[PDB]
């Protein structure tokens, strides 16, 4: 059984959770302590010490994408995150990057920051889903006919979208319900239904980081 | 930016490129579709170079009832993507019947530019055939006043209403329209019979700068001037005045004419000494506007019959055939618009879908498998099938058509066409033969008042409890409210079946709602259907709406004109 | 014929070059007025207008790493940069993760900034080629047994190391000499040794940075 060192709100921990338990595999779950990180995490990440890592085979994996990529290639027999073509797999890598990068910075600046930057970031954020809903034209889920690499790199930021509807204080559902619709299409589905915590939680623990740090 | 010269071109070069921007086409739509669940089912993922050859052979046709659950399932509170992908903002309807049921079909943003862009090229072609000036107007007896919120909370609707307030349509069609004459608000009047009357008025009010008169059909123009034709004493006084008939009741549209009303007392003594030295109305619309360039409407199909009646309106003017397409998908355009209604085609426009056609060539109907676009046989009569935006996949539609020729490498399509027609049977009944005699029972109240009923619809409401199904109408003109409430009772006590009668005496289905539509409603259905792609098969007008109808259902709530639920109950 | 979007002295552009020429491609490489973004890069990237971009089959490859993987895929039968292990893969594309964060940022800072911002990105520097160093190990490259994925990632900062030795007036050799001591090893190789412009230019490019920004 491959161990999972997380962190119960990171979406990309919940990217991991996400992806192994969108295949078949059962995995144990260990939740760390960022205070007191496990002997296994700073053996396993004596570097960024950080989540999420899946020990397999006795070898840490680490990073979101990167374990998850690690999901797809170490069991792929049934349901492939991935399509045949070289630059499909590309145009999942493409928007997994863009997910991860400036869509992630900017909702990072909507939960995390007062004023400036959480308006003008506001406006990021409703920039990225606009494009991110424009490419994928209209496709149920994104990185193959099911549910695909793109999409678990997104579906994490679904369990964020009520905290984001609160101190971004929009409703991009309705200036785009194609993007939380997705994000609720995919919550029919187990690994979604049970990997992703409540929302509710996710909305107080980032008001909580928000009264530790000024 | 609309310019006459330079899009022309491209679009010469763009219907010669025929073949290479539909397989992009189909192949955008592929690329932007990979994650399709009925795809995966069909063994779909990408790129491959046998793709076309992949598509035709790998995955199947389909029909209105198998895509039913499919956008049903869009729309119903799980707000989950299918068969397009996100969750559409619009969801649409198509004519003819699903074995007689409702059909539902995605509205992407894609088709808002499908719309403008063919119509960018439209105008230019007309105004290539007939120069406008840059300082004029149009009549527009168009609407789309009307939204209604699904059960899932989803918006879904009509061209119509997807079109006009859509966040696009102003800035898109300011420069390829002249100024409507009507303030949108008139136009998303919650009244739009009230609305037409100011619509028909506010064309009438720019006349001498009016470059021509529109509707998508004909007889939107025929009973736009029927309705013209039933209410121009009033329109006299009423504006006359400076204030308007009792006849209007709507306080914000109210609003909207007192801001523009003054008393005006020769000018009446003029209307009437024009309209009048006619023998009745022969060329009245160039009467209103002698100097409209064109009367602007689709005049082939199911409805050759009001080309000549409104040319009777029209007189001598030329009467300028309209372009095909629908929420559905849009197909071809009229490139050289100058043409007659009788012998009028229209070329297809490229990257709005990917195309593929039926033959009927053997006897009826044909076992052979469809070729392509410029495959297509010259002379001979095809059926279409869809692959676009709007969530339809090598969709059978159900409409045959004839190729007439080429303008370059594009075909152009002709429409002798009608009616979708084979049934099946339902569950939206009420013998049809009950609802349209509910509807007549009841609507004789209204008949009281020198009142026709002009068409009707309904809707099947399970997100309340108990549900309600709910009637919908067209009348010829306005009246109160207390005979219209009298009226949702007679439907209720005029489907005379012994079942329904546990249910609503029982209450456990809730009491039907009569919500009262204004004028051009079924009109508009109608003006989606004879454009839509396919051929002119396309006027049978499904009546009582399941969960999964759509056109008829954004119409349904906004244009309320009064809607109540029964007192008796 | 693969037409690629570079910049003489994009690390990034160069990380493309490598990865093609490492792997058996004849391309063609037009030069970027970043002042004037081409009409088929503003179409490649309309909204990034970023470099490397890759063109095949009239498809725009883009971003540097995405884009060799993009070379591996496209003609996976004579040089593959991974081993055939998925867990290898992840260290590589962890390793690569590692390349592209504190690595990138901590350079930018010694070549391009100074004072109370130089140092920090200096000892960031020499931490950096430390665990770099360590990991490195013995192994006469990265990402597999042989020129690797990251061999590329990497390879194409050294041509840099010689703006970071004089502006940080450093030399980061005497603290880490197996990393610049790999790096002119790998140099023998026809990839890089071809697609990489020469580092007084370099150098001087970060000057005139340098000379515009002070
Ligand atoms: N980009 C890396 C870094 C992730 C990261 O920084 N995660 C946060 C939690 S989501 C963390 O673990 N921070 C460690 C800390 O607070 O020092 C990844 O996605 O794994
Ligand atoms: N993450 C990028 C790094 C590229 C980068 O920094 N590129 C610079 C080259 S100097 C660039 O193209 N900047 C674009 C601009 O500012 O115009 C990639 O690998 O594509
Ligand atoms: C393209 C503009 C969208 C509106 C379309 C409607 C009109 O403006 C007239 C009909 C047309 C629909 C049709 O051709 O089917
Ligand atoms: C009016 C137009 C947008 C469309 N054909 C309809 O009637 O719905």
């Amino acid at each position: 059984l491959p161990i999972l060192l997380d962190y119960w709100p990171s979406m990309f921990g919940m990217r991991a959770r996400v992806a192994l338990r969108e295949k078949g595999v059962e995995f144990e779950y260990r939740e760390e302590d960022f205070s007191n990180k496990s002997p296994l995490l700073l053996q396993s990440n004596p570097i960024h010490k950080k989540i999420p890592v899946l020990v397999h085979n006795g070898k840490p994996v680490c990073e979101s994408l990167n374990v998850v990529q690690y999901v797809d290639e170490a069991w792929p027999e049934k349901n492939p995150f991935f399509p045949s073509d070289p630059y499909g797999r590309a145009q999942a890598r493409f928007w997994a990057d863009f997910v991860d990068k400036k869509f992630t910075d900017a909702q990072f600046k909507v939960w995390g920051k007062k004023g400036e930057e959480q308006e003008a970031g506001k406006k990021e954020f409703i920039e990225a889903v606009k494009i991110l809903e424009s490419e994928l034209g209209d496709k149920p889920y994104f990185g193959g006919d099911s549910f695909g690499y793109v999409d678990i790199s997104l579906i994490t930021f679904s369990s964020w979208f009520q905290a984001y509807e609160k101190f971004g204080n929009f409703s991009i559902e309705s200036e785009s319900p194609k993007l939380i619709a997705w994000a609720k299409r995919c919550m029919e589905k187990e690994s979604v239904s049970k990997s992703l915590p409540d929302s509710e939680k996710i909305v107080a623990y980032a008001a909580e980081y928000r009264k530790n740090n000024l | 930016t609309f310019d006459m010269n330079r899009v022309i071109d491209e679009f010469d070069e763009m219907t010669r490129n025929a073949h290479q921007v539909q397989k992009q086409t189909l192949k955008e739509i592929l690329l932007k579709n990979q994650s399709a669940i009925y795809l995966q089912n069909c063994g779909l993922n990408g790129n491959a170079t046998d793709p076309e050859e992949a598509f035709k052979s790998m995955v199947p046709l389909v029909t209105d009832v198998e895509l039913e659950p499919y956008i049903k399932r869009m729309v119903d509170g799980d707000t989950s993507p299918i068969l397009t992908g996100h969750p559409v903002p619009a969801i649409s309807l198509s004519s003819g019947t699903s074995q007689g049921r409702p059909k539902f079909i995605p509205f992407t943003d894609e088709l808002m530019e499908n719309t403008l862009q063919l119509f960018r090229t439209a105008f230019a072609f007309r105004n290539r055939d007939f120069p406008i000036d840059d300082n004029g107007k149009a009549l527009q007896f168009i609407f789309s006043s009307k939204q209604y919120i699904s059960t899932g909370g989803v918006p879904v609707g009509t061209a119509t209403t997807n079109v006009y307030r859509n966040p696009n349509f102003k800035a898109g069609m300011k420069s390829i329209t002249s100024p409507s004459c009507s303030p949108d608000e008139v136009i998303f009047s919650p009244d739009v019979h009230q609305a037409l009357y100011c619509h028909l008025l506010s064309g009438i009010l720019f006349r001498d700068q009016v470059q021509y008169v529109f509707a998508v059909f004909a007889h939107g123009l025929v009973h736009a001037f029927r309705t013209f034709e039933q209410v121009w004493e009033e329109i006299v006084t009423d504006i006359k005045d400076g204030v308007l008939s009792n006849r209007i009741t709507v306080p914000s549209v109210r609003t909207a004419m007192s801001k523009l009303l003054t008393p005006n007392p020769e000018l009446a003594e003029t209307i009437r000494t024009k309209c009048m030295s006619l023998s009745n109305w022969y060329g009245l619309i160039p009467a209103l506007f002698p100097n409209a360039k064109y009367v602007y409407g689709i005049m082939t199909g199911s409805m050759e019959p009001y080309v000549p009646k409104l040319r009777h309106y029209a007189g001598d003017l030329p009467l300028v055939s309209h372009d095909y397409g629908s929420s559905e998908g849009w197909i071809a355009a009229n490139v050289t618009p100058r043409l007659s209604p009788e012998e009028a085609t229209f070329a297809v426009i490229p990257n709005l879908g990917y195309f593929e056609f039926l033959p009927v060539s053997e006897t009826g109907e044909g076992e052979e498998k469809p070729v392509g676009l410029t495959q297509v046989k010259i002379g001979e009569e095809y059926e279409v099938v869809i692959t676009n935006y709007a969530g339809l996949y090598r969709y059978r539609l159900g409409d045959v058509v004839k190729v007439i020729g080429f303008y370059n490498n594009t075909p152009q399509l002709k429409f002798i066409c009608r009616r979708n027609l084979i049934l099946s049977i339902n569950i939206d009944k009420n013998t049809e033969r009950d609802l349209q005699l509910s509807v007549e029972s009841a609507a004789k109240r209204l008949s009281e008042e020198k009142i026709e009923v002009i068409d009707f619809s309904s809707y099947i409401d399970v997100s309340t409890d108990p549900g309600h199904y709910a009637i919908f109408w067209e009348i010829s003109g306005e009246t109160n409210e207390d005979v219209l409430q009298d009226c949702c009772n007679c439907l209720d006590r005029a489907f005379i079946d012994a079942g329904y009668v546990s249910s609503r005496k029982c209450k456990t289905i809730g009491a039907l709602e009569l919500r009262v539509v204004a004028k051009g409603t079924f009109r508009k259905i109608q003006e989606h259907f004879l454009g839509l792609g396919s051929s002119a098969g396309q006027f049978k007008m499904p009546r009582c709406v399941k969960p999964s109808n759509a056109k008829v259902l954004q119409i349904l709530c906004e244009n309320v004109v009064s809607s109540y639920f029964s007192t008796a109950f």
